[PDB]
DNA sequence: GGAAGGAGCGTTTTTTTTTTTTTTT
């Protein structure tokens, strides 16, 4: 069978990552180099961190890869036991490398790892660093404990512009020889919100469900970002396009209440325009109202209810 | 590939990123402890990652040891003088016939011979896993007992315990 | 990675056949490797307790059938074999076989 | 000896003096009590709900309901918290307060209490041939405190060993008794009784215990302390005699319970001094309530009824004042900790005063 | 005959067959026609305290079944049984996948006997959000085999999923005028005599809920018993035993209100709380008054419906009922 | 045997032709299937709609009629925690297939009752086993969903049924039963099914139930109303009617006739009349907000009980003031 | 002889269910 695009496409090396110029070059400058030092990689999903530290791997140890690398991830097997034999073991194997390299212990997902396995972790990276470096990767930096960040090099990955985005999407519609257009390209884009793995995901089944890819042959199967709907529904200066906005783009379309509550807590939370106290009163309603869903009234009625109270917040 | 904090670590206490007053104060407890009959058993050292704990104690060592271990009558392990002036507990040690939770206490038992002419100073960084609620329970045991040991003789035991927040796991 | 063989001889191993993944050409010279997780391998050892005879047979599907012989009691076990073996897997099987 | 409140407590129905209606329908109420049906007592606290019960009770099998022990039953919660209960109880009833175990009251509903319920009681017949059956009695104190879970784990246990027991749950307040609940009891209501009475019932100890009273006037003097609380009546008819050299006069003061002296303080200084540092004072003063384990509702209806009556004070003030009262005891039944809304309320009320 | 007077009247008449349920024949009526077709789905029963939903589950399943069979195929599970997540995931599991135990002659003679089991949840409201989670797919999956029944008050309380994969039957309130036959039957079984309108003022009083009516029947049968004077039952007993203010005490405190003086309200208020009249009794005759009255303006009784409104969610809440009737009686003498 | 079955069940889909009222996401997934190249899932929407028979046609599709020897399916009713993910998912994520046919399939229905661990477990058995292995995911709640499983699946929007698909779905029921059902009635029926095809069929079963004789009589939407004891569309406008131009006296009198003369409930009035109410045109806005607040409030505290005669003054008092702005 | 800079202060700790890790077996 065929692999989705997303699999299919993953990038081998470095060059052919983008986003995050800066960081790609310092890791690149790494790779090339060979002291690689401790180092977290922080950052949102979808934007590259496992590619970049497998690709990073790869090209440092070259043929020795296998016997050089030690990848453990939240699906593994990774308690303190773990730490204590598995990982003590890889470090202290003596392993003949070429000048400048060392073993590589790969921990994708180390924020989800417990909080005795990463003690544990301080005397391992105490004693077996001349001869073994650790690559964390993360979503929430602040996730590991500060003792294993105060040995690390932090390297934060930023949300990817629409630049970069639709580079790597020409790309893939060059070697997949896919009929397009721009509007449909930008509708992508735009549904994407800065994640390429899913911009990939909706390329590939748009390409499948109609093989040229237009902004309304996107929109057909892809929504449009549902916290951009929420915050233009806060954002309706009358009651009346707030409700309206509720019902057509939201209500009818599936959403649960609790989601939308949920999105629309999200949104305000980072609401720059509004003003400090008219955001908490809409803290506070939105929060009474998520009360409300939580005890089983999960109805229109109380969304309708929570839009008039911001909007009375408002005037 | 050398790391810079490792390649230029202090070699000797004035190059210590240490406080004045707090080096003071360190060291006189540790020197008062040092004492044949010295009223402090236990020096707890608290505080924030990489603020020069265990690198200050040491270095304090390195001066200590030498100056009251008492000298050996013509007899050692090695030809060598056996430089180990500070002895550490490790964690992740796992031996055959030994329980897990009772790795520390055999390390205590052990750390106990160590004074006068074997005077090491007992560090310990590494605790044992004390997120365990049994092996909690018996590290508090062991430090109880240790605080009232009736032994004449004991050696100084610095326990440094670097204090941050457990992040919320799933 | 350790390895044990059973000996060629006709009191541990009393026949051995390789039919190129069709029950009929016998081949010479090839090797079939089925990778399996020691999870579901290890379920047969109560029942090899007991075995007198025990006979494997994998298929070119990925799956073994272990047929165990205790009037008596009679056992079939059939396991899967796992997706794929990693390259370095491979590289160190054959470096114990050669 | 036993104290005047257990040295006199009627120990049958036709020895009650007060609400003779009340005393009437509990008569009819034994006269055939083989389908007596669930009941659930409600009326103020101290007024002679539990003296009616134990008088039924003893109506319906005799003296022998008075003979009461004491046992220790244990339970074991999910995270096997080990706790403890006190069960109460004679030769033909039990009592027990699940709420002294708090939230995980529910257990005991669900455990001690259905068990009671499925364990038939039968017995040999002394006279007669082949067993006889008796339905087991269970007295549920402070009903009103269980939690809402409880109550729920009562409804089919009510319901479905109806025959082997039946419940006589006691209440101040029936507001946050369940509907369910409310729907499976015969309701009783129980009447404070009147300052008449209560003199009536303190001469009859006065005259009993040979102490000299200068005029009846110290008895109703006391009855209106109490405020139709019979039990605080006599407690404090008993520390006035005593402290008096059982010898009572009308200059002699009326002894109230100490935390009533300290709210009414507390009321003083928030009504004279409304500031940020008043209130931090305030809160000391509920903080050192709180600490005797004296209930954040109580204290909150105590503290609003001393404002109440501050002369000082108008109309619209007192009006602020009672709805704040309001509000903050909704916040406090739908709360987790008292001190927020107890100061939020003295508070508020500073404000309205100033 | 003292066996059968050992038992509460409200327990003693519990309707034994789907025939005896009154005033829910939109439910019942499927219910019957089902032990025909044989097609029975999963309900969710749901309506206010008393209206008939557990005496109709157990009417069915009796029908169904019988004494004998009705113990292999029926799993009843309520609040005061442990209803945890893992409990829903194995016991009830391991019931609804149990294959349809074999009927009896003598029970496929005298019963329809259908080919499935049924898994009674009653006071499902009381369950967690994720336990009820749990059993969204066990119900599916072995619908040939198995039934489930949920019973509740608040529906609201049952999850989306649970109440869309349910077929749903509310309970209408048991009012004068759909439960009086039932309550003259059980009188006339009883010799209760009572004057005439008694009845209708025990079921307008009950507001909703049969058991409180037949309970109230009960009490006031054993006070006349107890008199022996054989004189019938009146209105004013039965308003005396279900704990209804008397009129002239309400007419008392809507003179105070209308004072609008603070303290004497505060007074009459400390008074009246010694008798231990229940706040929700009080505010419900207020309530009667007040909107039913045509001396008041629009205005007023908008006003005031909010106030008791308002005043009646708190106590629901369960809070001081001093307290709430004082500042609701306060509330109203400001209008 | 499916005789006995409820509706709901007896009329499941088999095969994707059957369901209805997602033709974007039906047609997308057939194509994929027809090229071999489909990617991890996620169906995402309210009860109902279709997902968890959706999901279990494209199954059958798949691999015909022995999809259940090599798709692995796991629901909320199944234990699913990381030690299930790290054991089960992951052996069967990783072995082959029973004879070669193609990839395995893995389906988490009700997914979003899964913990964080299990779903932070599951990234990497995803990602890793995709040429072997593809995931399905359906849903109700997103939120419960954690971002990095949103980001590797493909979403679909299963949306409320249409009335064209109800009405479709509802004519093929009647022409399978002998059931006769009238124009009003079936409006009436969609109206109250809000988009849910379960509650379309359970309705439908009672309805054919309370038929005296089902062989020749025909449903009608009093028939409806009955079965679901909900108010009629007149009575909502009567009320409406009495409530905004009669007295106090008369709007009480007349909401409780209408009340009593079949037994409704205040919430089913309420939403009938707050739906009423949104299509009325309001030349004042703070009008909309005490209605809304005002109705909402009522609502909550219907939810935990109360007093039916006050909150139905309440909704009454409310209304009016409202109004009267 | 004024800044500016720095140290020490300002502390204690079960509970509902449900899930998970750890340790000894
Ligand atoms: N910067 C990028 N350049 C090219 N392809 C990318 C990029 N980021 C993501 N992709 C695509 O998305 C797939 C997943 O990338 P990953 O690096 O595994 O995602 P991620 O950053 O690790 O997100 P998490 O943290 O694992 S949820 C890759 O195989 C690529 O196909
Ligand atoms: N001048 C210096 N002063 C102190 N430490 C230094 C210095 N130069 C390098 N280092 C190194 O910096 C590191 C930090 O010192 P440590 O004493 O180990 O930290 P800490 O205070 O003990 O906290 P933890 O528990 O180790 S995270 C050590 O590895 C030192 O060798
Ligand atoms: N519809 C009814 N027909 C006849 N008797 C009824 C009816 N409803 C209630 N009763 C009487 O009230 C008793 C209790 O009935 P139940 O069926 O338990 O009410 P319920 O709906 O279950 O109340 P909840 O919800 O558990 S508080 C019965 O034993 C009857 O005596
Ligand atoms: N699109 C549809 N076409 C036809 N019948 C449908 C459709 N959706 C639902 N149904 C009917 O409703 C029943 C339930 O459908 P499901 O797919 O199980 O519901 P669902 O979408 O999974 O909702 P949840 O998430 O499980 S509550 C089916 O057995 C059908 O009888
Ligand atoms: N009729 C009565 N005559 C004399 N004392 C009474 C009478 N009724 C109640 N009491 C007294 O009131 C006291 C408290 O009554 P109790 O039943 O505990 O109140 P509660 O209703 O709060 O349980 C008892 O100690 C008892 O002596
Ligand atoms: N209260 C409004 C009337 C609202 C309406 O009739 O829509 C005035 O003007
Ligand atoms: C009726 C009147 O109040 C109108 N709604 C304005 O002006
Ligand atoms: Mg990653
Ligand atoms: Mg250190
Ligand atoms: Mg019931
Ligand atoms: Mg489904």
């Amino acid at each position: 069978l065929q692999l989705p695009w997303v699999e299919k496409y993953r990038p081998q090396v470095l060059s052919d990552i983008v986003g995050n110029k800066e960081t790609i070059d310092r890791l690149q400058q790494i790779a090339k180099d060979g002291n690689m030092p401790h180092m977290i990689i922080s950052g949102m999903p979808g934007i590259g961190k496992t590619t970049s530290v497998h690709c990073l791997a790869h090209e440092l140890l070259g043929r020795s890869y296998a016997d050089g690398v030690l990848e453990l991830n939240a699906s593994d097997d990774r308690g303190i036991d773990v730490v204590r034999n598995q990982i003590k073991h890889f470090a202290q194997k003596k392993l003949h490398l070429p000048p400048g390299k060392h073993k590589i212990v790969i921990l994708d997902e180390a924020d989800s790892m417990t909080a005795g396995a990463q003690q544990a972790l301080r005397r391992t990276m105490e004693l077996y660093s001349n001869s073994t470096r650790f690559a964390f990767a993360c979503n929430q930096s602040n996730k590991i404990i500060e003792p294993l960040q105060s040995r690390c090099a932090i390297l934060r990955y930023s949300k990817l512009s629409d630049e970069d985005v639709l580079k790597r999407l020409l790309q893939i519609i060059k070697l997949e020889d896919v009929k397009y257009t721009n509007d449909g390209l930008e509708a992508i884009i735009f549904t994407a919100e800065g994640d390429m793995r899913q911009a990939i995901n909706n390329l590939q089944s748009t390409v499948a469900g109609h093989g040229l890819v237009n902004a309304d042959n996107v929109f057909k199967i892809v929504d449009s970002p549902h916290p951009l709907i929420v915050k233009k529904m806060l954002l309706a200066s009358n009651l009346e396009d707030s409700i309206q906005i509720l019902r057509t783009d939201l209500w009818k379309k599936g959403y649960s209440s609790i989601d939308i509550v949920t999105t629309s807590f999200r949104v305000t939370k980072n609401l720059a325009q509004v003003k400090e106290s008219v955001r908490l009163e809409m803290i506070k309603e939105i929060g009474l109202t998520h009360m409300r869903i939580l005890e089983g009234v999960g109805t229109y009625l109380q969304l309708a209810s929570m839009l008039a109270k911001i909007h009375k917040l408002n005037n | 590939g050398e790391q810079w904090y490792e390649k230029f670590k202090p070699n000797c206490l004035e190059q210590v990123a240490i406080h004045k007053r707090k080096l003071k104060d360190v060291q006189e407890a540790l020197d008062a402890m040092f004492l044949p009959n010295a009223k402090h058993r236990i020096l707890l050292l608290s505080g924030p990652s990489g603020c020069s704990k265990s690198t200050v104690i040491k270095e304090l060592s390195k001066i200590l040891v030498p100056k009251y271990r008492q000298n050996s009558n013509g007899t050692s392990f090695r030809s060598t003088p056996n430089e180990h002036k500070v002895t550490e507990f490790r964690g992740d040690c796992i031996v055959n016939d030994l329980p897990q939770m009772e790795s520390f206490s055999e390390f205590l038992k052990g750390a106990r011979y160590l004074v006068m002419s074997n005077l090491s100073l007992i560090l310990i960084e590494d605790l044992p896993n004390v997120f365990h609620i049994d092996t909690r329970r018996r590290f508090q045991q062991l430090i109880l007992q240790w605080l009232y040991s009736s032994e004449p003789l004991l050696p100084p035991l610095v326990i440094c315990i670097t204090e941050c927040e457990i992040p919320e796991n799933d | 990675f350790s390895k044990i063989k059973l000996p060629s001889n006709r009191s541990i191993l009393e026949k051995l056949q390789v039919f190129d993944g069709d029950s009929t050409t016998v081949i010479d010279g090839f090797a079939v490797i089925g990778f399996f997780d020691f999870t579901s391998f290890d379920k047969i050892r109560k029942s090899t307790k007991i075995a007198s005879k025990v006979l494997f047979r994998m298929d070119v599907h990925g799956v073994l059938s272990v047929n165990i012989l205790s009037p008596g009691i009679v056992i079939e076990v059939c396991m899967l074999e796992k997706e794929s073996i990693d390259e370095a897997a491979q590289t160190e099987i054959e470096l114990l076989m050669e | 000896m036993s104290l005047w409140v257990d040295k006199y407590r009627p120990k049958s129905l036709n020895a009650l003096s007060h609400n003779e209606e009340l005393t009437n329908f509990l008569k009819s109420l034994s006269d055939q009590p083989r389908d007596l049906p669930h009941l659930l007592l409600y009326g103020p606290n101290g007024t002679g709900k539990k003296t009616r019960c134990m008088a039924l009770l003893e109506s319906i099998f005799g003296p022998g309901v008075y003979r009461l022990k004491i046992d220790v039953r244990q339970f074991v919660t999910a995270s096997n918290r080990k706790l403890e209960l006190n069960v109460v109880s004679s030769p033909y009833h039990l009592e027990i307060t699940p709420s002294d175990m708090g939230n995980n009251d529910r257990i005991v509903i669900q455990e001690l209490l259905k068990e009671v319920a499925q364990m038939e009681q039968v017995d040999f017949q002394d006279s007669k041939d082949g067993l006889a059956h008796r339905y087991k009695c269970v007295i549920i104190n402070e009903a009103n405190s269980l939690t809402k879970d409880a109550q729920a784990a009562l409804r089919r246990t009510m319901e479905k060993y109806s025959k082997n027991i039946r419940l006589i749950m006691v209440c101040d307040s029936m507001s946050p008794i369940i509907a369910p609940i409310k729907s499976r009891c015969l309701l009783i209501r129980c009447p404070a009784p009147s300052d008449s009475e209560i003199s009536t019932i303190l001469s009859d100890v006065v005259t009993n215990e040979r102490i000299q009273l200068e005029t009846k006037d110290i008895l109703k003097r006391i009855a209106q302390a109490s405020n139709g609380n019979l039990r605080v009546s006599l407690l404090m008819l008993e520390s006035m005699a005593l402290n008096n050299e059982l010898a009572l006069k009308s200059s002699s003061p009326i002894i109230k319970p100490d935390w009533i002296i300290v709210i009414h303080k507390l009321t003083r200084k928030i009504v004279k001094e409304r500031s940020v540092n008043s209130l931090i004072e305030c809160r000391a003063v509920l903080y050192d309530l709180l600490a005797h384990c004296i209930p954040a509702n109580i204290i909150l209806k105590e503290l609003t009824f001393s404002l109440l009556d501050v002369e000082t004070l108008n109309t619209t003030n007192k009006s602020s004042i009672i709805e704040y009262s309001s509000v903050f005891d909704e916040r406090l039944s739908l709360g987790n900790k008292a001190i927020f809304h107890l100061e939020g309320f003295i508070a508020k009320v500073m404000c309205c005063l100033d | 005959e003292q066996s059968l007077a050992q038992q509460p009247w409200v327990e003693k008449y519990r309707p034994k067959n789907l025939d005896e349920v009154t005033a829910q024949d939109h439910a019942v009526t499927v219910l019957k026609k089902t032990l025909k077709s044989a097609n029975l789905p999963h309900m969710l029963f749901y309506g206010p305290p008393g209206t008939g939903k557990t005496s109709t589950i157990l009417a069915l399943t009796k029908e169904l079944y019988g004494p004998d069979l009705m113990k292999s195929r029926i799993l009843e599970l309520n609040a005061s049984d442990e209803r945890g997540i893992s409990i829903v995931r194995e016991k009830v599991k391991n019931f609804a996948r149990l294959t349809v135990s074999k009927p009896s002659k003598h029970d496929l003679e005298n019963y329809p006997c259908p080919p499935y089991k049924i898994i009674i949840l009653d006071e499902a409201d009381s369950m967690t959000a994720d336990a009820q989670s749990a059993l969204r797919r066990t119900m599916e999956t072995y619908s040939g085999v198995t039934r489930f029944c949920l019973i509740c008050n608040y529906v609201t309380r049952i999850i989306d999923p649970l109440a869309s994969r349910c077929s749903k039957f509310r309970f209408k309130a048991l009012d004068a005028s759909n439960a009086i036959d039932r309550l003259r039957f059980i009188s006339e079984q009883e010799n209760v005599k009572c004057d005439d309108g008694v009845l209708e003022r025990i079921l307008d009083i009950s507001a909703g809920d049969l058991r409180r009516g037949i309970t109230l029947l009960q009490s006031a049968s054993k006070g006349a018993q107890y008199l022996g004077d054989g004189k019938n039952i009146t209105s004013t007993q039965v308003e005396e035993l279900a704990g209804v203010v008397p009129h002239d005490i309400l007419i008392e405190i809507v003179e105070k209100v209308k004072s609008g003086d603070f303290d004497e309200i505060k007074k009459y208020v400390n008074t009246f709380m010694k008798s231990g009249w229940s706040a929700a009794s009080v505010v419900n005759q207020l309530h009667e008054y007040y909107i039913t009255n045509d001396n008041f303006d629009t205005n007023f009784k908008n006003q005031i419906s909010w106030l008791l409104f308002t005043t009646d969610s708190r106590l629901n809440n369960g809070t001081n009922e001093h307290i709430q009737l004082l500042n609701l009686l306060v509330k109203i003498s400001q209008l | 045997s499916k005789e006995n079955l409820p509706w709901v069940e007896k009329y499941r889909p088999e095969t994707l032709d059957e369901v209805y009222g997602q033709n974007e996401v039906i047609t997308t997934v057939r194509k994929f299937v027809d090229e071999g190249k489909l990617p991890h899932l996620l169906f995402y929407g309210p009860p109902g709609t279709g997902k968890t028979s959706t999901i279990v046609a494209l199954a059958r599709e798949i691999y015909g009629k022995n999809y259940s020897n090599m798709v692995l399916e796991l629901n909320a009713s199944d234990d699913r925690g990381i030690d299930v993910v790290r054991n089960q998912i992951k052996d069967f994520a990783s072995t082959r297939q029973i004879f070669s046919k193609g990839f395995k399939l893995i389906i988490l229905d009700e997914a979003d009752a899964m913990t964080n661990a299990a779903q932070n477990a599951l990234r990497r058995v995803i990602e890793r086993y995709t040429k072997n292995t593809r995931f399905c995911v359906l849903a109700n709640y997103a939120h419960k969903l954690t971002p990095a499983l949103l980001s590797r699946c493909t979403r679909f929007r299963f949306q409320p049924l249409p009335q064209e698909a109800i009405e479709r779905r509802i004519a093929n029921v009647l022409v399978h039963e002998k059931l006769k059902l009238s124009p009003n009635a079936e409006k009436a029926l969609i109206e109250l099914s809000n988009g849910d095809m379960r509650r379309v069929l359970n309705v439908l079963q009672s309805c054919k139930a309370t038929l005296d004789n089902p062989d020749e009589d025909e449903i009608s939407d009093d028939v409806i109303y009955e079965c679901c004891g909900a108010p009629r569309p007149s009575d909502l406008k009567a009320v409406l009617k009495s409530i905004l131009e009669d007295d106090w006296g008369t709007a009480h009198y007349t909401l409780n006739k209408v009340r009593s003369a079949k037994g409704l409930a205040l919430i089913d009035l309420i939403e009938g009349i707050v739906k009423i109410l949104e299509d009325y045109e309001l030349q004042n806005e703070e009008t909309r907000v005490h209605l809304l607040t005002k109705l909402a409030d009522i609502e909550y505290s219907i939810s935990k009980g109360g007093n039916d005669q006050i909150q139905g003054s309440a909704v009454i008092g409310a209304i009016k003031a409202s109004f009267e702005n």
